[PDB]
RNA sequence: GUGCUCGCUUCGGCAGCACAUAUACUAAAAUUGGAACGAUACAGAGAAGAUUAGCAUGGCCCCUGCGCAAGGAUGACACGCAAAUUCGUGAAGCGUU
RNA sequence: GUAAGAGCCUAGCAUGUAGAACUGGUUACC
């Protein structure tokens, strides 16, 4: 079980951020949703981060 | 042949799970194998149209 | 492709201590040597559960 | 005997441990043979302890 | 705590393999009833007694067999029924929003 | 996984003719010849001039297939696996290719460890239905000739410098021009082309059996070997099981008893159940058609 | 007549009437010799004995030397005692063991002795060979030729 | 094998007693299979033009390393005719109850 | 333009196994 030492830190942070967003959108969608559309919301989040960095 | 896995596909059922059995006898019935017909059958025919 | 996300994690229960101690290996880390082999407990002045029980 | 049985079990037939515990390649090695035959500090430290004892 | 400390000791025994290297002589007896009785099979008896000695292990002996071999994870226990509520009804308008 | 069990699974002609046995237990000594996962090796001496046999396969590979761990023959009947599967069904279908074998082994061992640890796991329900022809060629007395030291390979070249002190046999090896001399371990285990099993099933084919009526509907039973120390009022009681019994002709001058039943089915049955098996009044009751 | 047939490990002290009465009813026909015997793990019943070492190994070596021994069963057919083995030699030799002074004493074998350790290349203290039985055993006159035949038949295979 | 026997009783033998009580993965083998670089031809290194640092992720992929370090081409692989439950309108032509 | 097969293409390290199965049958009434 490899340790997050120094060169894994940003990749582990951005690995866990995606997982927290995945759990939140699985809990946030109501009961009759097709349970697709997670990848698109993750792309919207990556684009929102790029637009934050670009101001 | 020099490989660990791979020949396990045609030889037998790979990671076989038996269908769970209960409340109905299903030991008598069986299925019929496919017609070979090796004078018309093609590689495209098994796959189906693209 | 090569560059791809995860969408599922790696599951635990299949390595070095998980079911049969991975069939009893003779490999051990330097972090797995004996160290702090004595649990310290709360003393009577610190916050021992005998003293915590009667307190309002 | 221990050190060159460790050599001969790893199929490293292109190395030679002489009797004064010098490890030398018999030939010129490829990249794959050189990546394969790189020992660590355990083998070399035990080899040098044996060199001091043989002195 | 008695049940967990035993598994703790069995895990901790790996940490120092031989500091005071092992000692073995509980050579014991087991009385065995073969359960496939024959007039001539045991020789002439209902039971037989066997003296078991644990084999004496070489300290200067490396591990015997490969352990790194790995097979995929087997089937899990039988699926539990879900016990859910009756599917609250979804509308076209909220499905579009 | 490992195995780590106490007291192996042995028959009686491998465990020796001494009731007092010394064996050693080695914790993870060898690997299985089938499973290749390592197990607990038990090793004993059978008798005095014997070979020091040891267990060859796991507890698990003997639980799956109900055999002894060293001779790979049945615990109850003592016959090869292909013969016992021939006298039964074959619904185990253990995989022979590598990864499927270890996967099936892991899962069936999980099924064993998720149970008591006493029964044949899949062979029990098919082990209820038994007493086929395999009971009629099962060996009664122990075959102690297996437990016997190998041919001295220095004596075959005429160079046995130990002579009388050599514990290995100075006698003839078997001719390799023989089907009985190939004998893989795994072929004997999985029940595929075992020549010992071929000879036993061939012996089996020859053996006496109940037969069909010469003509249609005839439930007439021609019974030979009656004897005059019996009574015909008991026959009925030992026969009624089948159904209402039709005609019961009795002749004590030839000691033959003719019988009749409602259906031919029942007569076939009474043959089957009855032929080369039934004895009552401590006297064998022989049956034929017409 | 009071207790469960088998659960295990009774917490109270039982009576002979309340534990060893036989089970009522007929046996079921759905069990074989292996299934009707009270077996413990697939091949019979194994329980830890506590037999004395000397007496065990005495009877063991008595069987391994002659072919008879006493019965180590717990009850068997109820009875104080019997012998198990080649029973005819038990009552013949009065049932002696190996650890006792024997009845028969005849026909001892003959071997060399040079117990002095003074003659070099002549000493054999306990390494003395028998005078009758001899070393390297070449097989026979026809055994050799038939073994040459069987090795030749092996050569025709590979 | 040795010793003791107010043993026959000589120094020859025998008898009695005492102590001493179960080695060996049994081969100097016969067999049985899977395996040493590395040479032979081929083969050529990711990121939407080109030249390129890399960090990951997943597991019937491993190598070097004492390593829960770090390397192995970012170690390799991953590149997919990426289709999973379940349909309806309107007229228009033709035949039919 | 070097370890990546693949295959080859030749090799080599483990093994000291388990196992040899052979026995037979009578006939009669209006
Ligand atoms: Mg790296
Ligand atoms: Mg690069
Ligand atoms: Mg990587
Ligand atoms: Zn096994
Ligand atoms: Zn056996
Ligand atoms: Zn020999």
């Amino acid at each position: 079980a490899k340790t997050v030492t120094k060169q894994r830190v940003e990749s582990h942070f951005d690995l866990e951020l995606r997982a927290a967003v995945m759990h939140d959108i699985l809990d946030m969608m109501p009961e009759g949703i097709k349970q697709n559309k997670a990848r698109t919301i993750l792309q919207h989040l990556s684009e929102a981060w790029r637009c934050w960095k670009a101001n | 042949r020099k490989r660990k896995r791979g020949v396990d596909y045609n030889a037998e059922i790979p990671f076989e799970k038996k269908p769970a059995l209960g409340f109905y006898d299903t030991s008598e019935e069986n299925y019929q194998a496919l017609d070979a017909d090796f004078r018309k059958l093609r590689q495209q025919d098994l796959d189906g149209e693209l | 492709t090569a560059a791809r996300p995860t969408f599922e994690p790696a599951r635990g229960g299949r390595g070095k201590g998980e079911g049969d101690l991975s069939q009893l290996s003779k490999q051990y880390s330097s972090r797995d040597l004996p160290s702090h082999t004595k649990i310290k407990y709360r003393q009577t002045t610190q916050d021992a559960p005998e003293e915590v029980r009667n307190r309002d | 005997n221990m050190l060159n049985l460790l050599i001969h079990r790893k199929n490293l037939n292109y190395l030679h441990l002489d009797y004064n515990f010098n490890l030398k390649p018999v030939k010129t090695l490829t990249t794959k043979e050189r990546k394969k035959s790189r020992f660590g500090n355990a083998f070399h430290l035990c080899r040098e302890v044996l060199r001091l004892t043989k002195l | 705590r008695v049940a967990l400390e035993k598994s703790v000791s069995q895990k901790v025994a790996a940490a120092m393999p031989v500091r005071a290297a092992d000692k073995l002589a509980p050579a014991q007896y087991i009385r065995y009833t073969p359960s496939q009785q024959g007039v001539a099979f045991n020789s002439g008896a209902k039971q037989r007694v066997i003296r078991m000695v644990e084999m004496q292990k070489d300290p200067m002996e490396p591990p015997r067999f490969k352990i790194n071999k790995k097979i995929p994870r087997g089937p899990p226990s039988p699926p539990a029924p879900v016990m859910h509520s009756p599917s609250r009804k979804m509308t076209v308008k909220e499905q579009q929003e | 996984n490992w195995e780590d069990a106490d007291f192996p699974i042995l028959c009686q002609t491998c465990l020796g003719e001494n009731p007092y046995i010394r064996m050693t237990k080695e914790k993870y000594g060898k690997e299985c010849k089938i499973c290749a996962r390592p197990f607990t090796v038990f090793r004993w001496c059978p008798g005095v001039r014997m070979r020091f046999k040891k267990t060859e396969v796991c507890q698990t590979c003997s639980k799956l297939k109900n055999v002894c761990q060293t001779c790979l023959l049945d615990l109850e009947y003592g016959l090869p696996i292909q013969v016992r599967d021939a006298g039964l069904s074959f619904k185990d279908d253990m995989p022979k290719s590598d990864v499927n074998k270890e996967y099936y082994t892991q899962n069936m061992e999980r099924e064993i460890s998720n149970s008591d640890g006493t029964r044949p796991v899949g062979m029990l329900g098919k082990a209820t239905s038994t007493s086929d022809m395999l009971l009629k060629l099962a060996r009664t007395t122990p075959y102690y000739k297996r437990n016997r030291p190998h041919i001295c390979s220095f004596w075959v070249k005429g160079e046995c410098k130990r002579g009388e002190e050599c514990p290995y046999r100075h006698e003839k090896p078997t001719d390799p021009d023989d089907p009985l001399a190939d004998q893989n371990i795994k072929d004997r285990y999985y029940g595929i082309n075992d020549p010992v099993a071929d000879k036993l099933l061939k012996r089996a084919s020859t053996m006496p059996r109940l037969d069909p009526p010469e003509d249609k509907t005839i439930t007439t039973l021609y019974v030979g070997g009656l004897g005059d120390t019996i009574t015909e009022t008991d026959l009925r009681n030992h026969f009624y099981q089948f159904g209402e019994i039709r005609t019961i002709t009795v002749v004590q001058r030839q000691q033959c008893a003719f019988i009749q039943f409602a259906t031919r089915q029942a007569a076939e049955v009474a043959a089957e159940k009855s032929f080369n098996k039934l004895i009552v009044n401590g006297r064998r009751l022989n049956v034929k058609w017409g | 007549v009071h207790l469960d047939p088998a659960v295990k490990e009774v917490q109270y002290n039982p009576t002979y009437e309340t534990m060893f009465a036989p089970e009522f009813g007929p046996e079921n026909p759905f069990r074989t010799q292996q299934m009707a015997a009270p077996r413990n793990m697939l091949s019979g019943y194994a329980e830890p004995a506590h037999i004395n070492d000397f007496m065990f190994e005495q009877q063991r070596r008595t069987f391994a030397t002659y072919g008879y021994a006493l019965d180590p069963s717990l009850d068997n057919h109820q009875v104080s005692a019997k012998y198990i083995g080649s029973v005819e030699e038990a009552e013949k030799n009065q049932g002696l063991t190996v650890f006792e002074t024997g009845q028969k004493k005849t026909e001892k074998r003959k071997k060399f002795k040079e117990n002095d350790a003074s003659n070099i290349d002549g000493f054999l203290g306990p390494w003395a060979k028998y005078v009758d039985e001899k070393d390297v055993a070449k097989p026979s006159e026809e055994e050799q030729k038939e073994l040459d035949e069987i090795t030749a038949k092996r050569q025709k295979k590979g």
